[PDB]
This record gives C-alpha cells, structure tokens and sequence, in this order.
C-alpha cells in the first residue's frame, strides 16, 4: 500500500516525503525516487491469526536455523493476541 | 635541579647562533625557489613569509625546544633544496585558497557557534 | 682442504689453529685488563679458556668442528674477532659499575 | 653535561596542532561516572581527558552527522589525576578539573528487616 | 634438510667443452625457447567470451549488499544494530523507532558502498538472516552518489535477487 | 588442560631466565630489570644511556651473538613522565632465540642511534622520528619517512587526531592541489565497548 | 541417525605428485 | 581437448613432453558444483557434564611475567639462551640440482 | 550447454534482441541475466 | 654525475648517475601510507584482522595467520589441529601464489611477459579455491585469531589435487623460458650480490638470507602450525645474486607443492575453530536455539572478546620473508599497539648498498629480485 | 579502633563490625558478582550469584548478606566459589527469553556481563522455556516480565525509596511473577528509576524504546534545572 505524497511524491514506508517548501526535490527532477512497493507493515497485517490449543507457543520464524531465535509466547491474556517480538506473526488461544 | 639532557645547545646564545644561521639559509634560498618551482610570489613576499614563520615561534625560552625546532626547519630547508617537494608544497605555506576567517566578536557571533 | 665455505664473503683460512691461538690470546690479554669482580671479565675468561683447551687438544678440523659446536671455522674465528672487539669496547665502557639511576615510579608498569 | 635550566615545561611550538585549536579548546580532566543501567565499577576506575564539545549538523545528502572539529573523539588516559594535568599543562590546554566522586560505605544488616520496633521492617521480601 | 641450487660444477674434458661451445656459437637454448612458444601457440586458449560465458562463483561468493524478508513478506531486521557494530570500515547508518504496530523495526538503512570492504562481518553478525551480501557483482555506476544506498534501495535489491539468494543460503547454511 | 588451552614450555622458559640472569650479571650499569613471559619470551629493561653498549655486546658475545635486529619501534604512554617507549626486537641464529630490549624517552630527550650497531635501524629510526617524534642522534640522514612533504604533527602520538588536521583536494581556480582544514561529511562515530565487571583477576591493581 | 560428513581425503590417500624439476634433454653432440 | 592428432604431435615435440597427460584447461574430471549436505562435527567441549568452564579456559591462565632481578630490590658456569643449532642435513632426496 | 568444452565456456547465454526499454541487439550487459539463470550461469549450481 | 628522479606498487627513485653507473640511490616511500597502524588501534581484533590482508596484498592468508598466531599467543588459547592444516595448506597455496607474481613480474619487467600470462593462469585457478573456500578472491579474511571462519566445502580437496598434479609442467615450462636462457643469465647472474654478514646485519630475511648461503628458515627452526609434522627441503644459494635467488624461488614453489601434497593426505577431522565461545564465536543453529550462545554472539560481535595485558612479537615466514607482528594488549578488546614488521621495509633500505656500481637497468632487476610490494613497506 | 582483620585472598584488610563479605571484597578492590545486592537497597538474598568461598569453611555463604567475622579468609576465586558462579548464571539463563537483539538493554546487560565473566558458554537445557503475560504499571516503564529474573528489586525500590506499596510477588515457586495483581499504573515522582535498578530488561524506557544502542552514544556530564535540587 503506497500512497502518494500532497506534492506527487510517493511516500515511503517510514513516512517521509519532502514538503512543498523543501528545495532537495530538486534531486529527484529528471530522474526518480526510489521507492520500495511492499510495505512490510500491511503484509503483516493481512496474516492470519494461528490457533493453538496450548498455553505457551513457541516461535521460530519457520524454517528452523533460518529463521530467528526460538522464542516462547504466552496466551494467557484472551483481550490480544500473542505476537512474536521478531516474525510479527500472531498466535491466540481457541475462545469458544 | 631540573637537570636535563642536551640536544645541540647549552644555553640561548648557541641556539641562537643557529637561528640566525638557518635564517640566513632560507634567507639566500628564497629567491632559487621562487624562480625554481616557477612561482607565482615575488621573492620579498617569500621572505616575508620566511620572517612570518620565524617569529611565529618567537616566544620560545627553552634551548632544548628553539633547537629541536631549527632540526626541523633544516629538514624542510634540505627538502626545498633538493626539489623532493612539488609546487602545490610551497604553497601551503601561504593558505591561498581558504576563506578568510574574522577575529571580531561580532563576525564571530554572525556567522556560527564556534567561539 | 675444501673450497667454498658456502657462505657468500667469508674466505677459506688455511691453517686455522694458529689463527684460533693467536686470537684466543689476544682476548685473553685484553680480557686483563678489566676488573677482577666482573662478571663479563669471569664469563669471557672461562669461555675463552674452554674454546682454546678446545682448540690444543684436536688436531683435526672436522672433528673440532663438531666439538666446538660452532661449525664451519671459519665463522668461529669470525666470532673470535667480534669477542676480542667487544672486550676492547667494554674495557673502555666499563659495564661493570652499578646503575646510573632507577627509572621513574611508574616507568615500567604495565597495564597504563 | 646538564643544563640545569629552570622554566616550566611546554612542547606546544613541536605538536603540529594548529594555533586555533589550542588557547581556545577547553579540556575536561574526570573519573567518567559509573553508568546507573549496570553494577560494575570497572570502567571507573582511571582518569580521562576529552574536549569540549563543537557543532555537528546534518549532512544534506544521506542526512548524516557532520563535524568540523578534529579533536571530537579524542580521549585520553591517565593513571592519576597528577599525570593528566601534567600532560594538559605541558601541551598547553586550558584544562577543568573536579575531583573523584567515591560511594560511601554503608551500613548494611539483613537482621535490620525484621525489625521490633524500628520502621526498617520489610513490608515483603 | 636443504639443498643447494647452483653448486654444479662444468665438466672440463673435451666433449663438454665442444658441447659448451657448440650451445653459444649455434644458440641452442634459444632455439629450445622458441620451440616451447611453439608449443603453447598450438594448444586452446584459456579465455571466456564474456559477457556470453560468465567465471566460475560459488554459493559462498559475497558481492551486492540485500536486505531480505520473511515469507509472509515482512522484514526481518529488527533493528539490533549488530552489523553497524561489526562493520569494520563503519560503513552502515542505523535509525530506528517504533512501528505503527509496536514492531521494532529501522527507519533508516544506509550502506556506503564506496566505504564497504565487502568482508561479510555484517551478513554473519546478523541473528536473524536479515542482512546479506548477494552474488550480484555487476553494479558499477556513472557516478559516486547513486553508490550511497538507503533502504528502500537495499529492500529492492532483496525482492530483486530473493530467489537465488534463498538458494544460496541453503545450498551453505550448514556450514555457518 | 584441555585442547583448548595453548601448553606451556618449561625448558624454554628456565633458559630464558638464567640467559636473563646472565646479561644482568654481566652489565649491572645498564639493566634496570629482566622479565619473561608466560609464553616464554625473555624482555630486558635498560637506562637510555646504555643502547649502544649493550645492544654491542648482545650483536658481539659468542654467548649470545644476537646478529639480527628483527624490528625496532615506540609506543607512547601518555601517562608516563617519559612519554615514548623505545623497543629493540633482536633475533639470534647460532641459538635459535629471541630478545627484546625496552628504553624510556621522552619529547625533548634524545636516544643515541644504533646505526653503528645495526645498519637496519637507520630506516626503522627515521619512521619513528616520523611517526612519534623522536629524536636520534648522530643519525646518517635522519628525516620524515612516511608522512607528506611538509606534514605537521605526529601521526602515532596518542594525541593526534585519526583523522588529522588538514586534507587534500583539487582547486581549479589556482589549478593546483591545495590543503584545507578537515571535513568530514559523517563523523566517526566512537563507539563505547570497554564493559565494567573485569575479566581478570590475574592483573588487579590495588586501590591506592 | 545421520553420520558426520565432511571435506576429507578418500580412503587410501590421493595419488603421488610429481614435483621434482624436468628438463629433458633433446640429444646431439 | 579436442586437438587433432598431427597437432598434438607437433605441439609435443615442440615443448619435448607430453601434453595431453596433463593439460592446463579444467574439464568433466573436476567436482560437481551441487554437493551433498555436510554435517560437520562438534567440538570436544560439546559435553553434557564434567565440562565446568573454569576448567578450560585459557584466558585466565595467563600471568603477568614473571620478573628476575628487579634492581630496585660459586663456580657460576656460564649460559647460552639456548643450545646451539644442531647443523642442517643435505637431503638425502636430491641434494643438489 | 556444451559439456566437451572446459570448465568456463560449457555453458552460455545468448541475450534476447529487445529487453524491457531498449533495443539490446548491440547493447548488451551482464545484468540482463535474471537471478536463478544468474546462478545456473555462474556455475553456483548444476541444476538449471 | 647528474640527478634524476623516476618518479610516478609506486615508487619515486632519486639516482645520481656518474655516466652509466649509479653512484647514490635513494628510495622515497610513503606514497602507500594509509596508517593502518593507527586505525587498528580504534578497532577490535576481530576489525583490525581485515587490514592484514591488505597489508602484503600478494600473500593475504600468510598475514592472517601471522596475526591469528600473535592474538592466540596473547589469548593462551590453541586452534583445532584440522584448523591448523587447513591453515598450513592455505599458507603453501598462498606461497605459490606470491612467488609466481614474483617470478613473472620480475621476468615481465625483465622484458619477458609470456610466463606472466602462462602462470596468471594458475594464479586464476588458486583465486577459486580462495572464492570457493571463504567467498572473495583476494581479500578472504578466512583464517581468524581462533582457527578458521568456516570448513572446506565437500568437493575442495579433490579440486585441490586435480589443480596441484598439473603444476610441475608449469614451473617446467617457466624453467624452459627462463633458467637456461643466456639472456636471463646475463641480466641476473652477478647482479646485486651481498654477503652473508651484511645481509644479516642490514635486516635481510627470507630468500635474501638464504641466496647468500645462510641456512635459516623460520618454518624449520621455529615451526608453528603443524610445519614439524611435514617434511620439505630449504633450498640454498651460494654466490648472492639474482639468478640465485630465482632458483630459490622456484625450488620453494617446488617444495611447496611436496608440502600441499602432504597436508592433502593428511588432513584430520574435527572442528574448525577453538571450542570456547568467549574467543570463537557458536555457530548459527546454537546461537538461535540456545541462550548463552545468544548472549556470546552478541557480546562478541559487538564488543570482542578482551585479551590478557602484555606484548608479543610473533613472525612467520612469509613467502617475502620473515613478517611479525608485534602486538601489545592493555586488557581490552581493542589493541593498545600493533607494529608491523614486513621484509620488504629492510629490503628496500639495502637497495642502496645493494646497487653500488651497477648499470641503470640492473637496478629494475634488483627491486625485482626484492619482490618489493609497497603495502607492507608503508603500511 | 574496635576494627576487625579480616583476609581477602590472603590479603589483610581492617574492618568495622558489621561489615559483610562483599563490603570488605569492595575494600580489598574486588567487585563480588550480584543480580539482588543494591546498596541502596536492603538485603535481600535471592539471586544466590554472590556465593563466595571462605576458607576451612564446608559450605559457600553469600556474600551480600553474610556478616565478616574477625579471622576469616574471603575466596574469591577458589574452585568452588567459581563452580557456584557458573551454576548459579546457568540456573538463571535456563528460563531466560532469546530476547538480546530486540532487547533495549543489549550492550548494557548485567546478566550478558556476568555470564561473559562469571559463567560458562554453553548451554545444557534441553526443555521448554516459560513465558509470563506482561504487565501494564503506566506509558513511562515498558514491562516484559518474560526477561524477569525475579530479584525483586524493583519491589524494594519502591516499597522503601518510593514509598509505595503496589509491587508485589504474586504466585509460587516457578510460576512466581512480578506485579500489582490487578490493573494498576505505578504512578510516582521516582517511578523511572525502577529502569535503572533493574539488571534486566524486563523494565525499560517506554519513550526510548528502539531508539539506540548504549555502545553509539556519547555520555556528557551535566546538571538538572528542572528544579532548584540540581
Ligand atoms: C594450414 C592450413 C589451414 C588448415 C587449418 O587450420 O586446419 C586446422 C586443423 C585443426 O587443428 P586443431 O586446432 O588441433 O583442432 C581444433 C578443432 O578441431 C576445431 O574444430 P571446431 O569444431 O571448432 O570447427 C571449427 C571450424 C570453423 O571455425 C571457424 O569458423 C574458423 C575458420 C575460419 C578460417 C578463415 O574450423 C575449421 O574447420 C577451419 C579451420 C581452418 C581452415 C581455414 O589442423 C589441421 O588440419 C592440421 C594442419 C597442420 C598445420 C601445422
Ligand atoms: S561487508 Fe563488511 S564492510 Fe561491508 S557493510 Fe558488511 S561489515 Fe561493513
Ligand atoms: S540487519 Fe541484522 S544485524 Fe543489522 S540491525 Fe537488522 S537485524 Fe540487526
Ligand atoms: S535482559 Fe539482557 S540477557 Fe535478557 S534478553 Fe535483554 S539483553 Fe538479553
Ligand atoms: S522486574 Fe527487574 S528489578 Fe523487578 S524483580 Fe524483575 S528483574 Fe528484578
Ligand atoms: S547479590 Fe547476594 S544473593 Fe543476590
Ligand atoms: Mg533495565
Ligand atoms: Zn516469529
């Protein structure tokens, strides 16, 4: 998700684009802003919410050694759900 | 005591003999130089130099100090001599292409934070 | 007698136990004159002395090289020289007196 | 042999430094503070010499941090305080000294939890 | 043990002799020499016709710097700031801030490719595979700005070069 | 000891310290103190006025016969009144051994040239007037080695910026390369890793 | 389960190595 | 090398020694560029017990050296720092070339 | 692919004619290799 | 008796000529002086390891085992003894990497320039194993101050003794061109002779000892790594000149060959690098399956492991020569001082004794037969 | 004076009565390891890291706690004493999360410290590790109680300087956790200074979060004017 800045900028995944008043534009005249399309933050918020029928989980990132380290999450706060410090992926306790 | 070991000069009168002599080398050099390396001064400007970079360590009381200075102005008197430095060498004596930089509280207070 | 030493500028010397001799007593003569007490006057005498009785009791020239431990003569009479120059050098240094002065507090200690 | 001068000490005409960047850097001569976020007090235990501090602005392309002073890492270390000021003095820096600041001891007693009457008594432990 | 080279002495009786003069008067060395360029005339070059046949790499070969990303497509650096403390030539710039979602993640992400030494510390220091150095080694540039990379350059070149840096690790993961 | 741990030499170090012992002996005016190393390498401490004999009776005994001057360099203590450390590394070929020689000086103090001892100090010494500042004496031809024609300072002093004072670029209005006071587009960033809680016990100093 | 398996010499040993220098000589007086 | 007979030839009696034993172009007789996985041993201190880390580590088995005759605090046989270098055999494989 | 030639020449790429933007029939480049036949080309591995 | 400079590895060269002979040469350097010394001292060791393959940039692996060898001599740790092959392997690769960029570059500026493409070849051949074993060509900075950075891939070896079985008819060729030759014989025979007492007291090592007839050599009298566990001959000179030292170089090209057969059959298992993860760093499943080797890969890859206060001076032979390092600690993890010595800086300083009375080309021949590389002269 | 000589590695040192083992240590000039020990802070005794030998003595006693008596011999560093440090940092690293890159107390851990110093490199746990709900005390101190060590140290902070009596241990055994039991801002002038005393980083900066490393900063020494303290 890539939104377009006031002036005709694109508007990175940080949040930055250069103002109306800000001279540095003139870098990107005759040439391009490089911009990344794939926005980490939406991909991660379209992933599904896994269920697991235990109290903690374990998380390594998928794929073993090539993931990041083994982390352990609790579920015992059914308001939220668990979210890995490294993957951002989510997991909670079957309610219901 | 404060007794220490010497390096050419015992006492102030030696070790001005010697900067009157090292003065007399670079004095009689300046204008070889400047016709040398094709320069673009003239040789009382080279020499005003030359008396610029004496006086610039006029204060100096310690012998020891006055004739390590004087090894080190024979060492680039030997180096002017022998051509080993290149044109761009003798210029940096005279800081041609920096910015003049003013002395006044007021200048100084404009133009940055620098004290 | 063999040719070519091996090492490049060091000659061949025919009859080298007279050349030992002399030089051994050359360094004992100047040994001397140092100090009784010294420890370099002592060392230098005993070293001198072996390498000489050495030297009198083989007439051989391989089989005193084997035994001096030094091989290829020719370097020893080399170090016969060097030792005889050192001792005249030392003689005019005079090492054996005690220090001239203790470093600073701090010279030597290590860490900072 | 000795010439037996008497004048105090001062090598500033042979380090090469520029004339600005002596009579008006200000060097500061202290015991670097334990840092609060640890126990340790290993790294508090020699002295240290460090300048004051100069701009730093923003670059305009990358946006990084640039500076204009050649002394702005430069720390020193020192045995004791004697030696750093010594080596300020003989090179010719204005310097600022403050003393060591050492914890003073303290009573401890676990005993003082569990207090009669006292009000040192532990509400849990 | 040694040996010695040049400690051959010449026979001295006639045949040698003749031999001897015979080598300097008809230059039989010579011709010895030009008959081994001959030789080597007549056997295959060594050369590739580049830029059609391409030098041998291996999966271990480090060349263009990449910032890689989880399968579900989220980046995997998380802001610890290990590759800018190993970076030898302090060629990597880190900012870093809470995400919209809490996450931590960097802001900022520069390499200079003209102060890199392309050692690899950064790519080894990384706990989570985030930072790699790829096989892409035909990146020259026309000018020394375009070689200051930030992070939407370097998250390009990952989505870019993914797939055959995936199978670069895994073809030598099991030896890190 | 496990494969883990490099194993010691005791035959190594007992020869050390009685050759130690022995130069000690023979030249008590000079040697200040002898020491060896857990890895059995065997360092003399000697007053500056003594280079040139004993340096001499090292290259000249037949006990010792030290014929190669490996290397010869300085390191600078700040914190010591006698700022620069002078080191001798010499190596001997008739015993297979090693030696390192150490001397104290200072800015203003000069150190007598081994020159006449070993001909490859005279370079070695020039890169240390180069590169600290020290001054040797009757010297063949002693002058800057490694630093540009005209370079102010001493680059190895541990007061001397790593970056320096000055830096080289072009000007096409004097058509020349010209020398201006150093910029640096980023900072180098000076990164804090000393850790409290020491890591050995075996050097702790007292607290004064 | 799996057993270790790593760069090393094949059984027996690698073949000898030539390394001597050969100059042959073409022959004629 | 796919060379013709009558050049092999010439090119063999041009150098004087055999070529084709022992060309300097890489072919099929190289490695495969795809390999099996490794598996790579561990180390010797990979132990479940009796593998206490003060019982292993190098770094805190290092001293200060030690210091002989620190001047601010017998018949005597002369040393040497070591015993003199045995002399070099003359390689008995091919002592001269 | 050419296994009787040695190692180096016994694989190769002919480039296409018209890439993205361009017209590639005299300006060619390396970079035009897409990633997996980058890596098949560059011998990293054996399986195209 | 006029004056000349040549001027612009790089090098200025003021020579006073009386007619054709040189009467003064004077080397200028400094012109590759980066201050490597220096910047080492703002670095950790593991930092500071990068800047020895850039030290000498002919023979990288040899300086890294040089410093490896002075910081595990400092930490009182051992590498692994299959990290130790590994690295003794590696040094005689790099070996015959340098002496054939000896040869050929002494030979091209000679006016020969075939055996240099002849043998770059080779020199191509011995970059992949460098790729393939570390991932870069030159600079690979494999070996560390704990053993080796990672294990030989699966088909290495095999690679490595395809390559070494072709290799004599290389150096035969070479031999071919070059030894027997008459012109090769006058441009080098009797060409910068030194004796064998001014060679050792003018700081001479290496081939520059062992061409005058001094047998010296720190792999045999000094060994380090595995070296008393092969068996080599040490090739010897007997007049001092150029023509000797080139066959020295080329019969140590031979004997390293003898010495990289023999660690290929030789080669033992095990680990790569010391088993103590405070000096090496665990591996990557450890470090993200277990908490101490979490805690030990961040703490070692952003402070370093500190090293035990002292000085050592360490040196290998080099194929140059002998290198050190000396190395002084303070305690912690980043060093206090590290001096470089390099034979080349000794080497360059007897050029003046070393051309006396010689023509203006025998100089050209004379910086060849020194196998000048002004990285590890100026540092 | 009524001082007591005690030895410290066989070294004299002259204390007052009273005084513990880490205190005369301290005095000698060796800095026992410790996780619970706060000298501004009472004694507590739980972390069990400041285990230290004396001499002819059969069992270790802690040194933060334990009284010096006139004749002892302090062991450091004994065999014993050592093995106590390794166990004691292997029993405190067995439920601890691989939290260091997304830690905000990476370059500045005492736990990293100590176990570089005074504990072994490798781990022998084989099981599962725990994981604790984190808690919510305000928007000033970020809580994940995951990386809790349980030295209730915070807890005395705030029971004694603070003057506030909210946090508690809640549970037993391993389960045991650290907290206000129900949904509670720990609210007071003082309430960021529980960041500091925390060797962990279960209690952070929320206002600083992510946003640097302790290595890149520069620490300038200065003055507060936000009142008339300074
Ligand atoms: C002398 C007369 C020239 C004859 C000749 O050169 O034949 C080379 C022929 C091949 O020898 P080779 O180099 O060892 O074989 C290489 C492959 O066979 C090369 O086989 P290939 O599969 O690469 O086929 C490539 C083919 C076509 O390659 C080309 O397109 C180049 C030909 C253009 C030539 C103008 O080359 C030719 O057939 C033409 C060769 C030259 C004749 C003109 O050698 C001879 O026939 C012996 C002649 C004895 C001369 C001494
Ligand atoms: S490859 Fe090396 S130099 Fe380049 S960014 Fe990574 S750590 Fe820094
Ligand atoms: S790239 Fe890796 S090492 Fe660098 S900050 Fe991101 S996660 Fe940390
Ligand atoms: S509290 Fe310390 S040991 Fe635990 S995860 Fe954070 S930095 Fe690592
Ligand atoms: S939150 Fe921190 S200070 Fe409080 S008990 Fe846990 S580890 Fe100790
Ligand atoms: S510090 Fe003493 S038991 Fe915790
Ligand atoms: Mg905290
Ligand atoms: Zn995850």
């Amino acid at each position: 998700g890539v939104r377009t800045s006031p002036t005709g900028e694109k508007v990175t995944h940080t949040g930055q684009a250069y103002d109306d008043g800000d001279y540095r534009r003139v870098r990107f005249s005759d040439r391009q802003k490089e911009v990344n399309e794939n926005f980490a933050i939406d991909l991660i918020a379209e992933q599904p919410v896994s269920e697991v029928g235990s109290r903690v989980i374990s998380c390594d990132g998928g794929g073993g050694a090539l993931g990041h380290p083994r982390v352990y999450i609790n579920l015992d706060k059914e308001t939220k759900t668990g979210t890995c410090g490294y993957c951002g992926l989510q997991f909670r306790q079957p309610h219901h | 005591g404060t007794s220490v070991k010497p390096i050419f000069s015992r006492d102030m009168n030696e070790a001005k003999r010697r900067v009157r002599e090292l003065y007399r080398a670079w004095y009689r050099e300046v204008p070889n130089t400047v016709h040398l390396f094709q320069l673009d001064i003239s040789v009382k400007q080279g020499r005003d130099k030359v008396r610029e970079m004496f006086m610039k360590n006029a204060h100096v009381t310690d012998p020891r100090v006055v004739d390590l200075l004087v090894i080190k102005g024979k060492m680039e008197l030997e180096e002017t001599i022998n051509v080993w430095k290149q044109r761009t060498h003798i210029m940096r004596f005279f800081h041609e292409t920096e910015a003049p930089r003013p002395t006044d509280f007021l200048s100084k207070f404009y133009v940055g934070h620098d004290p | 007698l063999k040719k070519t030493t091996g090492l490049v500028g060091l000659a061949v010397c025919e009859t080298p136990h007279e050349r030992l001799k002399i030089l051994y007593t050359k360094i004992l003569d100047v040994l001397g004159q140092i100090p009784k007490n010294a420890a370099y006057r002592k060392y230098t005498e005993q070293i001198t002395n072996e390498k000489l009785g050495m030297v009198k009791a083989e007439p051989d020239v391989k089989k005193l090289e084997e035994q001096l431990q030094g091989g290829q003569i020719e370097e020893v009479i080399l170090q016969a020289e060097n030792e005889l120059s050192l001792a005249r050098k030392m003689l005019r240094w005079k090492p054996w007196e005690p220090l001239v002065e203790e470093p600073p507090a701090n010279q030597w200690k290590w860490p900072i | 042999q000795l010439i037996a001068v008497d004048e105090k000490l001062d090598i500033t005409t042979l380090t090469g430094v520029p004339e600005e960047h002596i009579k008006t850097r200000k060097v500061r001569i202290f015991v670097p503070a334990r840092n609060n976020m640890q126990s340790g007090v290993n790294n508090t235990k020699k002295w240290k010499m460090e300048f004051d501090t100069r701009e730093r602005w923003e670059n305009p392309l990358m946006g990084w941090s640039s500076t204009a002073d050649p002394l702005s890492n430069l720390v020193l270390t020192f045995s004791t305080k004697e030696d750093a000021v010594a080596f300020a003095e003989k090179n010719g820096w204005s310097f600022d000294v403050e003393e060591r600041k050492v914890p003073k001891p303290k009573s401890k007693s676990y005993g003082a939890n569990f207090s009669w009457n006292k009000r040192t008594r532990v509400s849990t432990k | 043990t040694y040996k010695f080279v040049n400690m051959r002495e010449p026979s001295m009786d006639m045949k040698s002799v003749t031999d001897r003069a015979a080598q300097t008067l008809l230059w039989t060395e010579l011709v010895r020499g030009l008959g081994m360029t001959l030789s080597y005339l007549f056997r295959e070059p060594a050369t590739i016709n580049y830029p059609f046949e391409k030098g041998p790499l291996s999966p271990r070969f480090r060349g263009e710097h990449a910032l890689r990303r989880y399968p579900s497509g989220e980046e995997r650096c998380i802001a610890c700031k290990l590759c800018e403390a190993v970076c030898p030539a302090q060629a990597i710039t880190i900012e870093a801030e809470p995400r919209a979602d809490g996450s931590r993640r960097t802001t900022r992400y520069d390499i200079d490719m003209t102060k890199c030494i392309y050692c690899g510390f950064c790519q080894e220091a990384c706990p989570v595979d985030a930072i790699v150095e790829g096989p892409n080694f035909e990146f020259s540039t026309e000018t020394h700005e375009e070689l200051l990379y930030n992070k939407e350059k370097l998250l390009n070149n990952g989505d870019k070069w993914e797939a055959e840096i995936a199978a670069n690790i895994q073809a030598d993961y099991l030896y890190r | 000891t496990r494969p883990t741990i490099r194993p010691r030499n005791d035959v190594v170090h007992k020869q050390l310290s009685a050759f130690g012992q022995y130069v000690a002996e023979i030249l008590p005016k000079y040697v200040q103190q002898v020491q060896v190393s857990c890895f059995n390498e065997l360092e003399i401490f000697i007053h500056p006025d003594g280079v040139i004999p004993v340096l001499t009776f090292l290259r000249d005994h037949t006990n010792a016969q030290f014929k190669s001057l490996a290397d010869l360099t300085a390191v600078d203590v700040p914190t010591r009144q006698n700022r620069f450390e002078i080191v001798y590394n010499l190596l001997s070929l008739r015993f297979n051994s090693r030696i390192r020689v150490k001397t104290y000086t200072d800015e203003l103090t000069p150190i007598e040239s081994s020159v006449t001892v070993y001909k490859a100090a005279n370079w070695y010494e020039r890169e240390i007037w180069d590169m600290f500042g020290v001054f040797f004496a009757n010297h063949p031809d002693l002058r800057r080695i490694l630093t540009d024609y005209g370079f102010e300072g001493h680059p190895f002093r541990k007061d001397f910026p790593l970056s320096g004072y000055v830096e080289l670029r072009y000007d096409d209005e004097v058509k020349r390369v010209v020398a201006e006071p150093v910029e640096l587009a980023q900072e180098f960033r000076k990164f804090d890793l000393n850790s409290p809680w020491e890591a050995f016990p075996a050097y702790r100093q007292p607290p004064e | 389960a799996s057993k270790v398996k790593q760069d090393m010499p094949p059984p027996g040993g690698y073949g000898p190595i030539d390394y001597k220098r050969n100059l042959p000589r073409r022959g004629l007086s | 090398a796919s060379a013709t007979r009558v050049i092999q030839l010439l090119r063999n009696w041009a150098s004087g020694r055999d070529l084709q034993a022992k060309l300097q172009l890489r072919y099929q007789e190289i490695s495969k560029r795809t390999q099996p996985p490794p598996k790579l041993p561990v180390g010797p201190s990979h132990k479940l017990s009796n593998n206490y880390y003060c019982t292993r580590d190098g770094r805190r088995e290092a001293m200060p050296p030690s210091i002989v005759m620190s001047s601010q605090k017998t018949e005597k046989k002369a040393v040497t720092p070591a015993p003199p270098i045995k002399r070099w055999e003359l390689s008995k494989d091919q002592p001269y070339l | 692919e050419d296994n009787k030639q040695f190692f180096g020449r016994h694989r190769w790429v002919i480039y296409t004619t018209e890439m993205n933007g361009r017209d590639t029939f005299w300006d060619v480049d390396g970079s035009m290799v897409p990633p997996e036949w980058h890596r098949w080309l560059h011998c990293m591995t054996d399986d195209p | 008796n006029l004056t000349l400079n040549f001027g612009p590895g790089v090098l200025r060269l003021v020579m006073e000529l009386s007619g054709e002979m040189v009467r003064k040469c004077d080397p200028h350097i400094g012109l590759l002086h980066r201050g490597t010394e220096k910047l080492i001292e703002y670095k950790t060791y593991l930092q500071a390891l990068p800047y020895f393959d850039r030290l000498d940039y002919v023979s990288m692996m040899c300086n890294e085992q040089a410093y490896s060898l002075a910081v595990e001599k400092l930490l009182n740790i051992q590498p692994p003894p299959r990290a130790q092959w590994i690295r003794v392997l590696f040094g005689e690769i790099t070996r015959l990497l340098n002496h054939i960029m000896a040869v050929t570059t002494h030979a091209l500026d000679i006016g020969a320039m075939t055996p240099f493409f002849w043998m770059f070849e080779e020199r191509e051949k011995m970059f992949e194993f460098y790729e393939r074993v570390s991932g870069a060509r030159m600079h690979a900075a494999y070996i560390r101050p704990g053993g080796v950075h990672q294990d030989l891939p699966l088909g290495l070896l095999d690679d490595i003794y395809e390559f070494s079985k072709n290799f004599s008819f290389r150096i035969d060729e070479l031999e071919e061109m070059l030894t027997n030759n008459r012109i090769w014989r006058n441009r080098t025979v009797d060409i910068g002779v030194v004796t064998a007492e001014d060679a050792l007291n003018y700081g001479f090592s290496g081939v520059m000892l062992r061409g005058s007839g001094i047998q010296w050599d720190l792999r045999k009298t000094q060994p380090y790594d595995v070296y008393d566990q092969v068996e080599f001959d040490v090739p010897i000179g007997s007049r001092g000149d150029c023509y000797d030292r080139y066959l020295c170089r080329v019969e140590e090209m031979r004997q390293s060959l003898r010495i990289i057969s023999q660690c290929l059959n030789k080669m033992p298992p095990g680990e790569i690098k010391v088993d103590d993860a405070k000096v090496s760093p665990p591996k990557r499943a450890e470090m993200k399956t277990s908490m101490e080797s979490l805690i030990h890969h961040f703490k070692l890859y952003t402070e370093g492991y500190q090293v035990p206060p002292g000085a050592t001076y360490t040196a290998i032979e080099a194929p140059k020569g002998e290198f050190g390092v000396y190395l002084v600690s303070d305690g912690s993890s980043r060093p206090y001082r590290c001096k470089i010595k390099a034979p080349g800086f000794a080497h360059l300083a007897g050029l003046d004794k070393m051309s006396k009375g010689h023509m203006l080309a025998d100089v050209v021949a004379i910086i060849g037969t020194q196998d000048i590389v002004f990285g590890e002269v100026d540092r | 004076s009524n001082l007591i000589e005690v030895f410290v590695d066989g070294q004299s040192v002259m204390v007052e009565p009273g005084t513990t083992v880490l205190q005369a240590c301290e005095k000698v000039g060796m800095q026992i390891p410790r996780f619970c020990y706060h000298e501004r802070l009472s004694v507590a005794g739980n972390c069990r890291m400041c285990l230290v030998e004396i001499e002819k003595a059969p069992k270790v006693v802690a040194a933060c706690a334990m009284p010096v008596m006139k004749g002892w011999n302090i062991l450091t560093n004994s065999e014993k004493s050592k093995k106590a440090r390794e166990g004691v940092m292997e029993f405190l690293l067995a439920n601890h999360p691989l939290d260091c890159p997304i830690c905000d107390q990476g370059g500045e851990c005492d736990l990293q410290d100590q176990s570089m110093m005074f504990g072994s490199d490798r781990s022998r746990f084989l099981e599962g590790k725990r994981a604790v709900e984190d808690k919510n005390i305000g928007p000033l101190v970020k809580t994940i109680m995951t990386r809790c060590i349980q030295c209730t140290r915070c807890i005395r902070f705030a029971s004694e300087i603070a003057g506030v009596d909210d946090l508690g241990t809640t549970g037993r055994g391993n389960d045991m956790q650290v907290g206000t039991y129900i949904e509670k801002m720990f609210m007071s002038e003082l309430s960021g200074n529980i960041i500091d005393i925390c060797p962990v980083g279960a209690l952070t900066s929320k206002p600083y979060a992510f946003t640097a490393r302790p290595w890149e900063t520069r620490k300038t020494e200065s003055i507060d004017v936000m009142d008339a303290v300074g």
